[PDB]
């Protein structure tokens, strides 16, 4: 299937109390591997996934490096937003980054990404054709301006296409055994009276990945939407991922019920039924 | 300025079994700022050793956080995560439910 | 890792000839390039800019190109001209850090086109102490070399090309000093080659 | 692999 | 407009502390400084984005030291010299969105064992030969700048109290004047041309300036000869009718 590479980086302002703090965090697909926080004693990128470590010296020196310039940038960036939009330097802000790059199963560029939020809104973002921008405030607008004039979206264009694709291709390869690897969904029903004419069921699957599933239950085959208490999508914290769904039904109808789980790691879908 | 409340899920890593070592999680997100504080307690008590993940976000910005520690659920310890966030008024306490 | 390699290193060519000067590297995951040239003594001049998205980049009489995958980049001279004269300078910069990784350069040396070529050596005398004087070989087309002198306490310059701008005029000299009574500029440059038709003035 | 951050300035 | 370094030159003993600085183009945000010897390719040090001191290299020994403490300028201090320290000291600063460097015009650096051999060059103005003014209508004057060291000069031409530098060349390096000996002093070469009505106007003034880069005023010097100091020598001609 396809494969994404992701860094998210967050500065936050902290006026008197020293300079911002930064902290970035690289992912691929659903598996987080490296990290870095300007308050950690290392001052170093660090591993956060076994198969990254068998990356050498230069590898962490290099990542360093850059992701400290990172750092500086969003600092200075953070400035700038300050003037831009007016605000004393009293305040706390925040300014965010995402962006990385999406593969097919052959390892072609699917897409690129490259955007920031201010105080948690959009800022600006790279357009899908890698050669424009969408400005969302007026402040944004002068950024755009700026870039569009300095032709910047063609060497973001050129790290999101080449640096980035090269790197992804590269970790999922070195990383294959567990990036590569699907792991379905464990299933169970739990079934709880409620009353003596109402009881929950409740569907669970467990210790999957990637994170993307569909837990749906249905009745006499029909949609059971507003009926149906569905948590969101939870890690386990063990490099996979939990889900459940119930509903509450009239005693005695249990058998009326098929709880339909959906998953890349499933030859064909399950059906559950008490 | 943007201000979004928390999600809050507690829960074990694996299912409960009276005796058995397990982590308890409380998995937060949607929130901003991102300035938070998230206890696990034990009986009312707040649990020294938690750790958690590094800071993150959603496609919508949003930042999420699993914080996580070792422990032995038995019949009677309750448990608990207790989120401190500019959003609350006083902080929000949900209670660990084995099967939730 | 990265290795800049600048072949050849060192180059003398006529006027007028279009050059291309050569660059390669030995780790294509480059960002950018940049050839700048450098005087005797001075700093560095910046050129050309190429970014690994682009292929080539053009500024007056200077193009460059750029192969990522091959590893090389090309400077382009069109019409070269005396005053191109110097080292020329390629540098990278890696997709994994900041810093610029020069090349250690070509030397250029373009040689001006002299079309009425007045080969001589004259004799001059210092403007506050006559009876010292030099010796100048001057007026003679490229296709001369001068030698050093058989002597080691006669001193003798290598030709520096000047150019009299207003008149369209370019001329080749080098220079011969000796404190030393057997010195004369009848015999300064007889180490080296020099035009048959050289003009010695007539004895004073 | 990180980025560059040359082009990144508001 | 430009990067800005001083000193442009300096001389220094053995065991002497030094510093130079550079001051940027006013809207870059990275500074560079780099090591060059003659014939090589300049050789990373160190670099800065503001105030953050992002790499240095192994070339950044102990004895050396960087700082730009409030971004803008920064500072190289190099502890207790030694005469392999002598090079050209290089600053550049970049962009925020090419990253194209652009260099200032270097601080050199000559480290020497004792300053006892440091001279400042004699320099003489040659006048143009009559058989020149017959055989072409123009008239070479020559400029020797003699018997300096180290190689720290910058020879100028003059005419009537403005600088020239059509009809200019100047050796493109000093030769030494005794190959075999281990403190060589120096010698260095120009030519002007003119018209020879020019030179034949005895109204022209011709002016060789050699600015002479030697010892700071405040060197310790216990030799009997004149303290070889920063300097400008020069040596002058006056057009001839005849």
């Amino acid at each position: 299937g396809s494969h994404s590479m992701r860094y998210f980086s967050t500065s936050v302002s902290r006026p008197g109390r020293g300079e911002p703090r930064f902290i970035a965090v690289g992912y691929v697909d659903d598996t987080q591997f490296v990290r870095f926080d300007s308050d950690a004693a290392s001052q170093r990128m660090e591993p956060r996934a076994p198969w990254i470590e068998q990356e050498g010296p230069e590898y962490w020196d290099e990542e360093t490096g850059k992701v400290k310039a990172h750092s500086q940038t969003d600092r200075e960036n953070l400035r700038i937003a300050l003037r831009y939009y007016n605000q004393s330097e009293a305040g706390s802000h925040t300014l965010q980054m995402m962006f990385g790059c999406d593969v097919g199963s052959d390892g072609r560029f699917l897409r690129g990404y490259h955007q920031y939020a201010y105080d948690g809104k959009d800022y600006i973002a790279l357009k899908e054709d890698l050669r424009s921008w969408t400005a969302a405030d007026m402040a944004a607008q002068i950024t755009k301006r700026k870039w569009e004039a300095a032709h910047v979206a063609e060497q973001q264009r050129a790290y999101l296409e080449g640096t980035c694709v090269d790197g992804l291709r590269r970790y999922l390869e070195n990383g294959k055994e567990t990036l590569q690897r699907t792991d379905p969904p464990k299933t169970h029903m739990t079934h709880h009276p409620i009353s003596d004419h109402e009881a929950t069921l409740r569907c669970w699957a467990l210790g999957f990945y990637p994170a993307e599933i569909t837990l749906t239950w249905q009745r006499d085959g029909e949609d059971q939407t507003q009926d149906t208490e569905l948590v969101e999508t939870r890690p386990a914290g063990d490099g996979t991922f939990q889900k459940w769904a119930a509903v509450v039904v009239p005693s005695g109808e249990e058998q009326r019920y098929t709880c339909h789980v959906q998953h890349e790691g499933l030859p064909k879908p399950l059906t559950l039924r008490w | 300025m943007i201000q979004r409340t928390p999600k809050i899920q507690v829960y074990s890593r694996h299912p409960a079994e009276n005796g058995k070592s397990n982590f308890l999680n409380c998995y937060v997100s949607g929130f901003h700022p991102s300035d938070i504080e998230v206890d696990l307690l034990k009986n009312g008590e707040r649990i020294e050793k938690v750790e958690h993940s590094d800071l993150s976000f959603s496609k919508d910005w949003s930042f999420y956080l699993l914080y996580y520690t070792e422990f032995t659920p038995t019949e009677k310890d309750e448990y608990a995560c207790r989120v401190n966030h500019v959003t609350l008024s006083q902080p929000k306490i949900v209670k660990w439910d084995r099967d939730m | 890792k990265q290795e800049v390699t600048q072949i050849p290193a060192a180059l003398s060519v006529p006027e007028g000839e279009n050059l291309v000067l050569n660059c390669s590297f030995t780790d294509s995951a480059i960002y950018n390039l940049q050839w700048f040239r450098q005087d005797p003594g001075k700093g560095l001049t910046s050129l050309l800019l190429i970014q690994s998205s682009q292929r080539e980049q053009t500024s007056g009489r200077l193009n460059a190109s750029l192969d990522k995958s091959s590893g090389r980049s090309t400077l382009y001279i069109a019409a070269s001209q005396p005053g191109d004269s110097a080292t020329y300078l390629c540098a990278v910069r890696m997709d994994s850090s900041y810093k610029l990784i020069f090349g250690s350069g070509t030397r250029l040396l373009v040689r001006p086109d002299i079309q009425n070529p007045d080969p001589a050596v004259y004799q001059l005398r210092d403007s506050k102490s006559s009876d010292k004087s030099v010796c100048l070989f001057t007026d003679f087309d490229s296709q001369t070399n001068v030698s050093q002198s058989k002597d080691s306490d006669v001193y003798i310059t290598d030709k520096c090309v000047l150019d009299m701008r207003s008149m369209d005029f370019k001329s080749n000299s080098a220079v011969a000093w000796s404190n030393k009574s057997d010195f004369a500029c009848a015999n300064a440059f007889n180490n080296s080659i020099i035009p048959e038709d050289t003009f010695f003035p007539s004895p004073e | 692999r990180y980025p560059l951050t040359l082009g990144w300035c508001f | 407009t430009g990067v800005s370094q001083n000193p442009r030159h300096k001389i220094t003993k053995r065991g002497q502390n030094v510093t130079f600085r550079c001051d940027p183009i006013s809207e870059h945000n990275r500074l560079y400084w780099y090591r060059q010897t003659l014939g090589q390719g300049p050789e990373f040090l160190t670099y800065f984005q503001n105030e953050a001191q992002l790499e240095k290299s192994r070339l950044l020994s102990d004895r050396f030291s960087a700082e730009r403490p409030k971004g803008s300028f920064s500072t190289l201090e190099i502890q207790r010299t030694e005469q392999g320290d002598s090079a050209m000291y290089l600053c550049a600063s970049s962009s925020w969105d090419t990253g194209e460097l652009f260099f200032g015009e270097g601080s050199r650096l000559t480290v020497l064992e004792d300053l006892k051999n440091v001279f400042p060059p004699e320099v003489a103005v040659f006048e143009p030969s009559e058989a020149e003014i017959s055989h072409t209508q123009k008239a070479t004057l020559v400029c020797l700048a003699t018997g300096f060291y180290p190689d720290h000069v910058e020879l100028s031409w003059w005419v009537n109290g403005k600088e020239v530098h059509s009809g200019v060349c100047t050796d493109p390096q000093p030769l030494k004047e005794q190959p075999a000996l281990n403190d060589s002093r120096y010698a260095l070469s120009s030519r002007l041309r003119v018209s020879a009505t020019f030179w034949q106007n005895p109204r022209n003034h011709f002016r060789c300036q050699v600015q002479f880069y030697g010892l700071s005023e405040n060197d310790e010097w216990t030799q009997d000869r004149a303290k070889p100091v920063t300097q400008i020598v020069s040596a002058e001609a006056w057009g001839r009718a005849d």
